[PDB]
């Protein structure tokens, strides 16, 4: 009755859950803006996903309050780079760390 | 004895070391007398003035009791507040401060019990100690982990596993989804499993799991040794093989050894996990001992990236304030005084980085929403039984724990009351995770 | 839980490590259950069998409770005897044995209190540890002192003395007649007095006193340091300047650091004085903690030439047996079981040399005949107040103490009851010693 | 065939090791041959020197791989003690940093000469910053000229 | 002489070192006198009491003969059993124990011959020595080899091969199927072939064979050197180039050098192969010498992962018991007394890991089923002639040996009598292995 | 087998290493066959030509038997003379030469016994080894002692003496008149007496005796250690404290360790005393083993200033030739072949300095004229019993021995037959020496 674990590559936070849709992505962005963090968008090759430094999509959205524009920028990054993994981050300036970081598209 | 070492009028300097002692005196003895007794025996140790006393500035080099307070709910005990000049201690020596405070006062025969409740470390003395080698934020940057608490596991049984079998437990635990695995406080180098073979096989398993998962992995390799030379050799071997984190027992191993290892870790870029073994012989008795909040301050002064603080959920709802208070002491930069949470002094840490909070002991998937709500993202959750007892294996248990963690974190981010809706959130996550579902079925 | 980790029929092997725990359980819980709980949590820590448990020899790698005894006079507590295989511990690691024994069992929630009363170290494990660097007889041979207890003094005040002033107290104390002076447990290196200046001026004073007296002199220079590197540097500087003895705080400094320093002392021919600071937070509570006899065994396993054991005279006549028992544990080669003296196990030490007994705290010329009768020649008597409080100075106080010591030793050698005739013996000695006479006049 | 391009990472204060590295990485991958540590940044509580060196080397390697041109960062090794300075320079060489930076006036001429000799021995390039030079060479009637300071610096090594 | 150093009533302590001597005395001399003579000359060396004798505890510091037994089948010899206190020897010094036992007693003129048959090492003294650096199980874990004996080969001729030619013999031998190749006891660094070139070319060949086969490979690189500095340099170079195993001559090189090299191997994670050169000048004579079982105990105390023990099949069926007994002494944790197998004392090893048994000398594919049945999986079979004499080359010979080994192991696992059915099993294997078939055709 | 490795016509080169083996073959086997067997197994070890054999110069790289001689008085044994090219051995490695000669040949099953009688070291190979660190003449120049044999003493009992008591035996022995005292082969570092305390107290006693007498004094401090690191540490400590001579056990300690220690002694200007412990297990059997003359050659090649050679007087008058022959081998620059004295080869030593001859064991004042006549001035006479058993003490015994030595030396210088007139000479000396007179009275 026991079932085996099927091994596969993972992508940090929220990678063990089913891939997020627009609603869940919007909820995460709303959380990020509610915590006072600055949303950011990054992308990199699948083979280079483990890189510490990803390609930055434009600049971090400082003071941005519209989750619709955040998601539109995510989709624009996906459209411009269709084979690249895309990550959404939230900069915490007080802690000099990231309050949230997860991939939106897992690449192909 | 009275007028000499206790001054009600004395206003303590911002550089003074302040200590709060819960004195349970023998019936009939004077409260001010007992306060001056703790102050004297912790600073000078005598009252009879000898000819060598007159060669020194007696008004300066002495500890003074400046305030006595009633203990709420305990008429047989009172709080003694004592101020110590910063000049009385070696700069950057938690060992010397600890010795000066607790060397002889606990053997005082005129009190039935003595507890050291809180100690105020001034910023001037704080700036001298090295502190945590890396800190929470630097460790997060190094491990490339953000937005969720870290997951750990203690490899069990504590006895019997060879190097390869211990490695083949660690490998499945890590490849299942845990960020870290943990060497037990007992495992440093035993006849059934030598430390070098431990380090080699553990590094092999960690590298294999990291390659097969895509996430940075680690194991708190225990470097507690009979000798500092052996400890330094084990830490150097861990760095040579590439282990990103090691573990030390800072109480049984010793504060001097822990400070040296923390300085070495800061020098060599190796993360340090701290285990609090023996802490119960010291901090459990309510009327005699030194508090775990004081031990936490001492540990973060000495240096360490992780520290066991308790599971919080393991106590009743009305007994969580002291644990939360010492959690804030460990993690936050400035902790205001809070008598309800047991914080007796304003504690300014300046720029010293925080230390990750470790929750371990009898906790599984069901406690997890409460654990997330209480600890926040800056904590490490350890699942020994909750991972090894999984019917499908260590990898399946780790996957269940990771899925539950991610679901709870997302639920908290969405603005839901994760403690109120924990069962619903976990069930919704289990609709996509058979391992998680069978985990709740096992541990319900 | 019951049948698995407690075997009434089990006969413990001569190589097994045996531990005796005084369990004060919660009312209603089973005695055998609590005994198995201490045995399990001190050896394996769990009862739920996981799949990794089946990979090991569970029958071997576990601690077992083999005997439960009533506590005389305490119906709420019982004695649990637990046997541990020698394979469970690192060879020659008091740190590892101590951690395995006391890591988590004292935090057990099903018992109100847990005390570790006695621990049996088998000769097989004893032969692995280095033990005392020199021992009583080798230290006597090196110092050329025989037939009388050694005399020491703690330099007071603990605070304020510069290097030269501390040296000019030590010099008069030594030239007065004391074999040793003692650095306080607080003095390692403070802003008012740095450690290098301490060592230099102390060595100058010791050399001057030795030259002016004709007897070998020493000072327990404190090498307790924030880091093992600093401790080793201070010990090496003491050896370089020629100091014959150093001092360490083996509890606050740490067991690992103490073992390393003891090994270094054995290697470099430097005597080691051990101070027992903090011991009261551990051994004072009658229902929770670890006994000072266990601490004494641990210290002599780690290494040390001197050890504070208490003044014995400081307790009532009916409460001296436990102190005498741990004195025998520290000094004698084989200590038979003695329930009256608190010796729960036969303790065979083999060839490991004994450790000098140090009596200190509130003792003066009047306690001295009792001190001699109780301790014998193989002990060190410390006179801080009894030397510094002398109206004629440190040298006169030391001369008084030395004259009293020699008179008491000769009286004991002549076959007199020194405790019964103490006043007469001291008066007869004072007929030739004005310093001694004024000493009794001061401290009567 | 062209002058080299550099950039000073700003602000002088506040950037963590990773954030400073993620400024350096974009600066280098954009086209600059070098980036520059500020004369203030040697090892501060908000950003320790070892983390600086590690993250800077990571960013430099990533930019070099993604561009195809040799990259560098003047890692500041100015330290309170010559032992600390030598340790930082040795760590930079160990991690593979091709160039380091020193403050030759505030750090001292003896320290600068020793560091220059070490750089010549170990094949590490040395960037020299002229902090404080204005307290000396600005006054037209009292001081020592920056041309004399330049001669002194090139004699010392850089 | 008689009453002083032999006590029939003495019961030997569990910590006592016991030695059994086969005494072939001069006709007419007393058996008890000769036993006391061996006991005295091996412990104190004299009978005339001098004034310095009275300064010591003569009753303690002496070896005593407690039992005399007849030798079955030899009326001219008797067995003398002598007990030695553990205090008589340096802790962890096989050199000191060996010297104390055999320094002068073999030159005794009142006996025609003296043989040291067995020596009892108590667990207390066993726990002090380092023992084998890795042991059988740890070596198996490191090499990833289970379920079959290991295969080795001695590269021949002993003389003439350059570094590259020796490497091109080793490469074919390893790529043919042998787990190991062996440097000869003569080859450390000769003018025709220097040691550094040996190590480099051997490592190249081993790496090439490992890459081309998919199995871990090794070569016992000889580090026996004129000086310990040279030996340590060669071992360090082997570790630097990555050689997993080295070889030492523990008798000709010396017990001190072997112990140092074993400690270095345990420290650096390098396997140690031990060759028993010269053992015949010592253990061959039936009436004078020290037995190879005692030499095996000494070697496993000193440290080593492999040890030559003989081919067992090389003796008649009625002369195999002593070889099997010392095989059990080398490999097993506890060997009960067995007079038929030559085990005179119960030998408790505790947790010290076993040592691989090496069978070498005149053995080929035909002896192999008997070799497997006798030695089991925990042994190394060496085929010098049986691999190099193969008509198709070293690779073909190694393939033949490996196929025969796997077939015999599978036949044993299936429950067949491999010795009774050896020819049938080998023929059935040869139906799929032309190299094996031609190997039996060559060596029939 | 025959034609290949034995050449009757071969004339051995002056650079060839020659070995003489006494072969006691199994009845019926051919003498030339057995000689070729020893030659082959000591050089190549096989007869079956393999493909790797054809890659080398087989005519060169092999040992050849060139002469077979009858053993006088033994029809069951014959002498085999074998020549070895100098190319077969590492330059300056007694370890390698010894291994090549005796690795496997003694385990040959076709001979009942094999003895290595003599080995010829060519001057070319002799010039490579370091040899004795100082030599007889350089040691005499350093110690400022000429014209008489040196006097030594073994401190007894071998067990029980503390450092100070051993020193207070050494001090009286040296101040009595002996040039040296001797640590026993058992004493390196025991629990009852540690090596550092030995070295310190021995140096103190030696310095005191030298100051009180006016003659250079020394003690062979034993540096035989479990590890070469420990041995080098002990030798370095001896040099640091100023000990002029140390002692090593070159057989039990090992030839590699002895060569390293001899090189260190030559580098650091420290004299080396060599003890021959275990030599009896090797050289006693007349039909199997390696001769003490070969062991003496090996020792002087390795390095050493003193060497035990036997008392010579301990054998009958008709059995002294072999002892005298190996004495000449140890001391003289060129020893011609002498079958009566057991010298089978002309042995040219060139410029290598001689080694002092040590006579020890059961010798006292009466043997002394014979000892002087036999050994000459270039020898060391050891008096353990003959000094410690003196009724008036160690100093009186040493004075008696010294007076007897000086009287015998003067009698020899005057041209008297000291052996014929020994009693008269000793009595005439005793007319001025009461200690000497009572010494003869005790030992008559």
């Amino acid at each position: 009755e026991m079932q085996d674990y099927k091994q596969s590559l993972k992508y940090e936070t929220f990678s063990y859950l089913p891939p997020m849709n627009a609603e869940r992505i919007r909820a995460q962005i709303k959380y990020a803006i509610a915590q006072g963090w600055s949303p950011g968008i990054e992308h990199v090759e699948v083979k280079n996903s483990m890189n510490q430094y990803w390609y930055m999509w434009k600049l971090p959205f400082f003071g941005e309050q519209n989750v619709d524009n955040v998601l539109a920028e995510i989709e624009a990054c996906r459209s411009a780079y269709p084979t690249h993994q895309v990550k959404l981050v939230a900069y915490d300036n007080y802690a000099q760390s990231l309050g949230l970081a997860f991939v939106v598209y897992r690449g192909n | 004895y009275r007028q000499t070492y206790w001054m009600p009028e004395y206003t303590p300097l911002d550089s003074d070391i302040l200590a709060c002692f819960k004195i349970t005196p023998q019936p009939g003895v004077d409260r001010e007398e007992a306060a001056a007794a703790v102050a004297a025996e912790s600073s000078t140790g005598t009252w009879t003035t000898v000819w060598t006393d007159l060669l020194t500035d007696m008004d300066y080099y002495k500890g003074r009791a400046y305030r006595i307070e009633d203990v709420p709910g305990d008429d047989a005990a009172f709080y003694a507040f004592i101020a110590y000049p910063i000049d009385l201690f070696e700069e950057g020596s938690v060992v010397n401060v600890f010795t000066s405070l607790v060397g002889n006062v606990f053997g005082f025969k005129a009190v039935r019990g003595l507890r050291l409740e809180d100690v105020r470390f001034p910023l001037a003395y704080v700036k001298t100690c090295g502190g945590p080698p890396h800190g929470i934020q630097v460790e997060r940057d190094k491990m490339n982990k953000y937005g969720r608490p870290l997951l750990g596991c203690t490899i069990k049984p504590k006895l019997g596993l060879s190097a390869k079998n211990y490695g083949r437990a660690v490998y499945e635990c890590l490849r299942g989804g845990l960020d870290f695995t943990k060497d037990d406080e007992n495992i440093n180098s035993q006849p059934f499993m030598r430390w070098r073979d431990r380090f080699l096989f553990v590094q092999d398993a960690t590298e294999t799991a990291e390659a097969q998962t895509g996430e940075r992995k680690g194991h708190y390799l225990n470097v507690t040794a009979p000798t500092p030379e052996e400890m330094y050799k084990r830490a150097e071997f861990a760095k040579e093989i590439g282990a990103p984190i090691i573990m030390h027992d800072y109480i049984t191993g010793g504060f001097t050894a822990n400070t040296g290892l923390a300085k070495w870790c800061q020098d060599n870029g190796v993360l340090l996990h701290i285990h609090r073994a023996m802490h119960a012989v010291i901090d459990r008795n309510p009327n005699h001992g030194i508090h775990f909040r004081v031990l936490t301050k001492i540990l973060r002064l000495s240096g360490g990236d992780h520290l066991h603080t308790g599971t919080v959920v393991g106590k009743l709802e009305g007994d969580r304030a002291s644990t939360l208070g010492w959690i804030d002491l460990l993690r936050e930069s400035f902790i205001p005084e809070d008598r309800s949470r047991g914080i007796f002094f304003d504690q300014d840490w300046g720029s010293m980085p925080g230390v990750f909070a470790v929750a371990s002991g009898g906790i599984h998937v069901w406690h997890m929403p409460a654990l997330v709500n209480i600890f926040g993202d800056d904590s490490v959750l350890q699942f020994g039984g909750g991972t090894l007892g999984h019917p499908w294996g260590n990898a399946a248990g780790a996957a269940a724990n990771r899925v539950a963690l991610e679901a709870c974190v997302e639920a908290r981010n969405q603005g839901r009351d994760i403690e109120k809706e924990g069962k619903e959130i976990l069930t919704a996550a289990a609709q996509h995770s058979p391992e998680l579902k069978i985990a709740m079925e096992t541990w319900k």
